[PDB]
RNA sequence: AAAUGACCUUGACCUAUUCUCAAACUUUAAAUAUGUAAGAAGUCCUUGUUACUUAAUUGAACGUGGACAUUUGAAUGAAGA
RNA sequence: AGAACAGAAAUCUCCAGUAGAACAAAAGGGUAAAAGCCCCCUUGAUUUUGAUUUUCAGUGUGAAUACAAACCAUGAAAGUG
RNA sequence: GGUUGCGGCCAUAUCUACCAGAAAGCACCGUUUCCCGUCCGAUCAACUGUAGUUAAGCUGGUAAGAGCCUGACCGAGUAGUGUAGUGGGUGACCAUACGCGAAACUCAGGUGCUGCAAUCU
């Protein structure tokens, strides 16, 4: 850096260094703080948090809940798994996330037994609507979505992922109004619109535009599109198969491994540098100043 | 080693200071408007001076940033102006390079006495791809050394096209 | 119109500096404390006198320059006014009231009536360094600068070199090898620890291991 | 005249910890606290809310009550020649789950643990706790270790 | 001739040093004092009650039934409490 | 460290920046994706009657804390008020 | 072992200068029809995962490095302090007896450990 920034010793003492993970730029603890912490008379009553983030083109669901040894995961689910349902492409876009959310909502409403009863909204016309407690019978699995840091907007697919994920039969409280489709001037939600998006419709009709405007660029983005031969209309009937495969069989297969653990750190281990003895760190001073000290 | 980092414009900033409200100042914000094509923004006054005849939060003056091509037009457009030739200032340590002109009919846009005549800052910030990591929201970071943009590596970016001149020491 | 100094002798109060709680108070009697040759080099004044306290006491400012003077003014004159260098070692900061005088023993809070130092025993008071040929010279300096202060103190003669805090042989150990550096009036040493790389920039005339 | 307002006489009691100012860690929130446990009482001054008086401070109670943020705390308190039930409102942050117990809940399990494997051999127990006792006889060799002899020293200065 | 000229000059600033200080300064931090605990109102197991609480006969509080006695859980004292 | 008029002080940019600022007011605590600064939506500065802490006689008054029963505000929400 | 998402403790994780990073992942990166936000598609929103790159982020290693953490009959049983005397001293103060006992200093050692889920030559 410049010479007349630098630091001084007494600067790095006094420096009181923030959480790691803010360090990181990944937890914001005022927003933590707040979404898990129970009501001290529910006792040991976790509070899970539906957690959504987006990696550059992967979208990840898991059902988390917290413990002072460090949060612990319930279930799982990602965009990357949605070629098993039929999904294979744009797995970053607003009706991927419906479809994992969709997927983590089935898959963990499974396997906690309210499989059955409680099977949310089968038809999606993209009514505003909560899933409702059933008369007479266990209430539902509560989740609270977790944003993260991305910013609210209306129309982000932050919260696309909660649509599918109320829509699979989880409990979701949530408003209408950061949903596609919502009017600024008038509070009312379109859900010709949200339906839209669901199914992909903002893309289709995109890939429509381009199918005669200019071609070079449709050649370009769009071109996986071309070689598995699918265009724009028969992408409704995509998502539309992808959901009753999902709710067919949510159940997680995991990957095949093929190298397992000792084999993956045997080869990571040739490329991780080691740190040195006290012993070498010596032998480096002294022959430094056996060289650069005595006059060469 | 030279992949990747380049040096783009980050972006470029005029900048028109008037030394006061009311009619002079909107018709300094016409001419940075149908220049940028964007509409421009105007700046209160910090405090108060009275030997500058200022009032705190009196909208001084008005400025704009361009990024993108547009950019490189109005750069272009204005070092034709300075004739291709600027000092061994102007030059950050950071990198960045700006110079100035009086009478803004120098570039283009003819004359129009309802307008009267302007003065212009210009400033360019350069920067390189990856300049995200310190602009973006989640895990901001800081360039790396190699990364950063220096006055040197400018200075001979500015050289190299627009064949221009530095000039003095 | 000063108070008699034997009304401040004792430490009695807890101590008053000059401060934003205070801030009315005199100028201090004695604003210089380091006379003689101070320019000098540490190698030049190897040999080092104290006067030191054997009271826990105050010392007034104005006996401070007092003896700072008689002391000074005697060094030089005898063995010449680059012949030696004279430290003042105690600073007046505190300040001494008084309570001036209808109105009785009522709202008795005094005013700054002037400075004093606070002073142990064994604490130093003045510090002399010189050549050794004048040693009797600077004993007489601060045997005459004593019959200006309350209490008993007495002259010591140092282990040390000079100033510095390392004693005679230790010194010369460090200094005839490599590892003492000059600067104005003082010594820079060579350490062990940190960067070798500008390490060696000083004291370039280390890292033989000899002369 | 006299200052005597609730916070008063504060400074450094309710003072940060150095280095350790800003947001408290989450553990504190995930305690779980049930009516009957023995908490002691640590003001934090960043929670300005539900904060304990000054007198509570280092004090260690009983948790009667539990509530959304807060736990109920009773506290002996003497005033006079006698002591007075005092009821606390505190919220989580200014409490702490306390180990004055925990050697006696220890020592209990330990205990019950050597009288079965006692009783299952048999008798001979001895489970009361008792004070450092003096030492046994010892024979202590010279070998190796001849004993150094030492004198006072001389007065000398180095100043 | 000027210089965003060079060179002396004194100020402030920066760097690494140096002498000395604080009731209303301080990283560190005593001694003396000071809170709680050292069991039968204790520990453990089995599984009832509810309008609270849980995704949930989940938990929370209060219970029924069962297991272990004076080394039953430090010291000293006790013209008793 | 850089930019016409522009100067010690106007407006523009980048870099450094543990808070060295700001939070009506005395001071002291406290606070950095805030508690500070800019914006959006608002009236919980509301309704009912008890318990509690400081001062204490364990009276009153002031101020405050954590719940209960309402009606509301805000936010995607947990929440918060 | 690496990596990612969510974490716990919150510098042995911070800081300054260099160098190295397989595979995957993160990343930077392309685009502006659509929801959405801007003086500026830079940030923010969306679309593609295609067109490009390990340069930066990120991970690790180096340094008689700064800071930080730990230890020690290092200093020091020192400073301070509870208790005692018809002890010393004009006094200021100071020794002694039965106890408790620091901080600086100095030297040595160290430079994140770890939970849940997913993935990877
Ligand atoms: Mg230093
Ligand atoms: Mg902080
Ligand atoms: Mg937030
Ligand atoms: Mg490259
Ligand atoms: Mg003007
Ligand atoms: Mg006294
Ligand atoms: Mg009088
Ligand atoms: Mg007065
Ligand atoms: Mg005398
Ligand atoms: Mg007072
Ligand atoms: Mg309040
Ligand atoms: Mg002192
Ligand atoms: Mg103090
Ligand atoms: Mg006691
Ligand atoms: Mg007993
Ligand atoms: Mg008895
Ligand atoms: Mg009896
Ligand atoms: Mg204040
Ligand atoms: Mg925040
Ligand atoms: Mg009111
Ligand atoms: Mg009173
Ligand atoms: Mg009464
Ligand atoms: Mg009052
Ligand atoms: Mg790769
Ligand atoms: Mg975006
Ligand atoms: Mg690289
Ligand atoms: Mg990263
Ligand atoms: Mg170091
Ligand atoms: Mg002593
Ligand atoms: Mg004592
Ligand atoms: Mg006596
Ligand atoms: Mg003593």
């Amino acid at each position: 850096a410049f010479q007349k920034d630098a630091k001084s010793s007494a600067y790095s003492s006094r420096f009181q260094t923030p959480f790691r993970r803010r360090r990181e730029g990944k937890t914001d603890y005022y927003q933590r703080k707040r979404l898990v912490t129970q009501h001290k008379a529910k006792y040991n009553t976790p509070k899970y948090r539906l957690v959504v983030r987006f990696t550059n083109k992967d979208i990840i669901c898991q059902i988390i809940s917290s413990t002072i040894t460090g949060d612990v995961v319930l279930a799982a689910a990602y965009s990357h798994e949605l070629p098993r349902y039929g999904i294979t492409h744009g797995l970053t876009n607003w009706a991927a996330a419906y479809a994992t959310g969709l997927l983590i909502a089935r898959r963990t409403l499974q396997k906690l037994g309210l499989d059955e009863t409680y099977k949310g909204v089968e038809e999606v016309e993209g009514e505003y609507e909560l899933t409702e407690a059933v008369e007479d019978g266990p209430r539902p699995f509560k989740v609270f979505l977790d944003i993260g840091l991305q910013r609210t907007t209306t129309g982000a697919r932050v919260f696309g992922a909660l649509k599918g994920a109320s829509d699979g039969g989880l409990y979701v409280p949530h408003s209408e109004n950061r949903f596609p489709g919502w009017d600024f001037e008038t509070e009312e939600i379109d859900p010709e619109l949200l339906r839209s998006y669901i199914f992909g419709g903002h893309v289709s009709q995109y890939m429509e535009e381009l199918a005669d405007d200019d071609e070079e660029r449709f050649s370009e983005l769009f071109k996986g599109y071309l070689a598995d031969d699918i265009d724009a209309d028969s992408l409704e009937d995509i998502y539309t198969s992808a959901h009753e495969a999902i709710r067919a069989d949510p159940a997680f297969k995991p990957t095949e491994k093929k190298f397992t653990k000792e084999q993956y750190a045997a080869e990571s281990k040739k490329y991780r540098q080691t740190k040195l003895s006290k012993e070498e760190r010596a032998a480096r001073v002294a022959a430094k100043i056996a060289a650069l000290a005595g006059q060469q | 080693q030279n992949p990747m980092r380049d040096l783009k414009i980050e972006k470029l900033v005029l900048n028109i200071s008037v030394g006061e409200s009311g009619d002079r100042l909107t018709r300094a914000s016409k001419v940075l408007e149908q220049l940028s094509g964007q509409t421009p923004v105007q700046s209160k006054a910090r405090y108060t001076v009275r030997t500058f005849g200022i009032r705190r939060n009196e909208k001084i003056a008005v400025h704009v940033t361009v990024r993108g091509p547009k950019a490189e037009e109005i750069l272009e457009r204005g070092l034709k102006v300075k004739e291709y030739q600027l000092r061994d200032r102007n030059f950050s340590a950071t990198g960045n390079f700006g110079f100035g002109i009086d009478e803004h009919i120098d570039l283009g846009i003819k004359y129009d006495p309802s307008i009267g005549i302007f003065g212009m800052d210009f400033y360019v910030v350069m920067n390189r791809p990856g300049a995200r990591v310190t602009r973006r929201k989640r895990c901001k970071g800081t360039v790396g050394n190699s990364h950063k943009t220096t006055k040197e590596d400018t200075v001979s970016w500015f050289k190299q096209k627009y064949d221009a001149d530095v000039l003095d020491k | 119109a000063r108070r008699p100094a034997r009304c401040y002798r004792y430490q009695k109060n807890k101590p008053y500096p000059k401060s934003r709680y205070n801030r009315a108070v005199p100028d201090s009697k004695i604003r210089i404390y380091d006379l003689g040759k101070k320019k000098a080099t540490v190698d030049e004044f190897p040999l080092c006198v104290h006067l030191v306290s054997n009271e826990l006491e105050q010392l007034s400012s104005e006996a401070l320059e007092a003896a700072r003077i008689c002391a000074n003014k005697y060094m030089t004159t005898v063995s010449g006014r680059d012949a030696f260098h004279l430290r003042v070692r105690v600073h007046p900061f505190h300040v001494l009231r008084i309570n001036k005088m209808q109105q009785g023993m009522r709202g008795a809070w005094g005013k700054p009536h002037g400075l004093a130092a606070r002073v142990d025993i064994g604490q130093i008071i003045f510090s002399v360094r010189t050549k050794d040929s004048n040693k009797d010279v600077v004993v007489e300096g601060l045997r005459r600068a004593r019959y200006k202060f309350p209490g008993q103190q007495k002259i010591i003669l140092s282990k040390k070199w000079g100033f510095t805090n390392l004693d005679r042989p230790e010194y010369l150990k460090k200094r005839e090898a490599g590892e003492v550096k000059d600067d104005g009036a003082f010594v820079k040493f060579l350490s062990k620890k940190g960067s070798l790389e500008n390490n060696i920039r000083e004291f370039p005339e280390y890292f033989a291991a000899q002369a | 005249g006299k200052s005597h307002g609730y916070r008063s006489r504060t400074r450094y009691m309710f003072q940060r910890d150095f280095r350790k100012h800003g947001a408290v860690h989450l553990s504190t929130y995930l305690k779980v606290y049930k009516v009957g446990d023995i908490v002691d009482i640590k003001a934090n001054g960043s929670i300005q809310k539900g904060m304990p008086h000054k007198f509570y401070q280092g004090k260690t109670g009983v948790v009667y009550n539990v509530t959304k943020s807060s736990v109920g705390v009773i506290i002996n308190k003497m005033v006079g020649n006698r002591y007075l039930e005092k009821r606390l409102n505190l919220r989580v942050e200014h409490i702490k789950h306390s180990k004055c117990r925990q050697e006696f809940l220890e020592r209990v399990k330990a205990n019950a643990a050597k009288r079965a494997e006692a009783k299952a051999q048999g008798v001979a127990v001895q489970l009361k706790r008792q004070p450092a006792q003096p030492r046994e006889s010892r024979i202590v060799s010279t070998e190796g270790n001849v004993p150094q002899t030492l004198a006072p020293v001389p007065y000398e200065t180095f100043i």
